[PDB]
């Protein structure tokens, strides 16, 4: 009853205060990401803003490659996100050596949520103040096709699939735009051009700025080219004009 | 097993037979001794079928985990120092002759021959396997450096076909692949369309006159093919 909040100890209302304080390290940099999957692709947009003009803008990034078919964005404390990439690259490689096949995206999200649960149960270890968003396309069963996947793991360890997610500062106004857009159409029937307009407009409704094409970076995975790659900046400009239309 | 890798201007040409044989019996006549490490770097594979398969997929997982962390392409000299490290600290327990050949944009086409002793030598062409001892005097006479891509494919297919004609260990198909700045093109020509075989070699048509007829003279007149005459 002396501290109640300084190490991983249950509060008298049954909460962990080092979990609730690590959620606030996600919104503390002030950034934002939006992920969405269409019928045949996955998209991840994120705010890529450099305040200093003397900074090399192609070094600071949040989009990482875990395996050649899984990409991720790390929204939260930026050196903590680089730490969980190196953890996920070890787990995807040790899956490859031991089991011979590439790791499923739903399984790589589960094995990274088990790493976050241990750090919030042992008293000495600090939780990672970052929300991971592992995106990719899994091999479907009984037909052999590919299927878009989005998986998000909290700093507590809450893994789960998504149709469209958001993380960072004013992530509540980004969820509210996507649910309002969900009431009209059905997001698993839209195309890659149509779904790119929503994830960029959801990034506009929260920041209220209608940002430039260099102030974001977008990575994608498509059923034709299943490898994770980031888009060119010229293709973001073809999308930002359509949102203004 | 007869494996070889030859460099041209663009990239390299890997060439190998297809036969794993337990001493004297052909367990597999359609083996694949050309192992993919990365997209542009392969390795030829001779010796123990299990000891070299475990090395080839242990290097290929270090090499793909390296490529993701770097974010660029893997050099061939990088992949040839991961076989040398493993074939030297296991050299008393494995039987492994590896020829590593590939393509990188920095150095072009590279060929590394890693013998059973565990050394590493960078070459223009490499030979390996039990059938390679036939091909030293064949490359001393018939090989001229600086061929094109289409000439190195027809040469290495003609090179392997002279090797498994005399070797008992080697035989089967001829699996070749080229690794250069284009997409990797593979080609598997069979035995019955091989560029050389001793059965259709027109100087081995006449039987050696061993089974002489019972005659009155020392004049050798060929074999005895019938009971009457
Ligand atoms: B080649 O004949 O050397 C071949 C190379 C291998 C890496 C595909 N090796 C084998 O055929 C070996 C036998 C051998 C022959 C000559 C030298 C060294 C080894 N085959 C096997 O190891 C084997 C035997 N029985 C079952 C499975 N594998």
């Amino acid at each position: 009853a002396g501290f109640d909040k300084y190490i991983t100890v249950f509060s008298p209302e049954g909460s962990l205060y080092q979990v609730e304080y690590a959620f606030k390290a996600v919104t503390y940099p002030g950034l934002l990401t939006v992920a969405i999957r269409c019928k045949d692709a996955v998209l991840v947009v994120t705010q890529h803003l450099i305040p200093d003009r003397l900074m090399r803008p192609d070094s600071v990034t949040a989009l990482y490659e875990v395996t050649p078919n899984i990409g991720c964005c790390m929204t939260g404390r930026a050196p903590d996100g680089r730490a969980l990439v190196q953890r996920a690259r070890e787990e995807a490689s040790d899956y490859q050596y031991r089991y011979g096949v590439e790791i499923p995206i739903a399984v790589l999200a589960k094995r990274m949520g088990d790493k976050a649960q241990v750090r919030t149960q042992q008293a000495g270890l600090r939780p990672m103040g970052v929300v991971s968003t592992f995106i990719g396309m899994d091999q479907s069963d009984q037909d052999g096709s590919l299927k878009p996947q989005i998986y998000t793991v909290d700093p507590a360890g809450w893994t789960g699939g998504h149709i469209a997610c958001a993380a960072g500062k004013k992530q509540v106004e980004a969820m509210a735009f996507l649910e309002k857009r969900q009431k009209s159409t059905e997001l698993d029937a839209l195309t890659q051009k149509e779904a790119a307009m929503i994830a960029l407009a959801a990034l506009q409704s929260a920041i209220g700025t209608a940002v430039k094409a260099k102030e974001v970076e977008v990575g994608r995975c498509t059923a034709a080219n299943p490898a994770f790659q980031r888009v060119p900046n010229s293709e973001v400009e073809e999308w930002l004009t359509a949102v203004a239309e | 097993t007869t494996i070889l890798a030859v460099s041209y201007n663009g990239g390299v040409v890997l060439a190998a037979d297809s036969r794993t044989s337990s001493g004297t019996y052909v367990v597999n006549r359609a083996s694949n001794k050309l192992t993919k490490l990365t997209k542009k770097i392969y390795c030829c594979r001779s010796g123990s079928a299990a000891d070299t398969q475990a090395l080839a997929e242990r290097v290929s997982n270090y090499l793909g985990s390296y490529q993701t962390d770097i974010g660029a392409g893997v050099n061939v000299a990088t992949a040839a120092n991961l076989f040398q490290k493993m074939c030297y600290m296991n050299r008393w327990n494995i039987s492994a002759g590896i020829i590593v050949a590939g393509y990188d944009p920095i150095n072009g086409g590279s060929v590394y021959s890693i013998p059973s002793g565990g050394s590493c030598v960078k070459l223009d062409y490499a030979l390996g396997g039990s059938g390679s001892i036939f091909l030293y005097s064949f490359f001393d006479a018939n090989y001229k450096p600086g061929m094109s891509k289409s000439e190195c494919v027809a040469f290495c297919q003609r090179a392997v076909a002279h090797a498994y004609s005399r070797d008992g260990s080697s035989g089967g198909l001829i699996r070749t692949i080229t690794l250069d700045a284009d997409e990797p093109e593979d080609q598997t020509i069979p035995w019955n369309r091989s560029p050389y075989c001793m059965e259709k070699d027109p100087k081995y048509v006449t039987q050696a006159t061993q089974n002489q007829p019972f005659s009155s003279s020392a004049k050798i007149t060929g074999n005895r093919m019938s009971s009457t005459g």
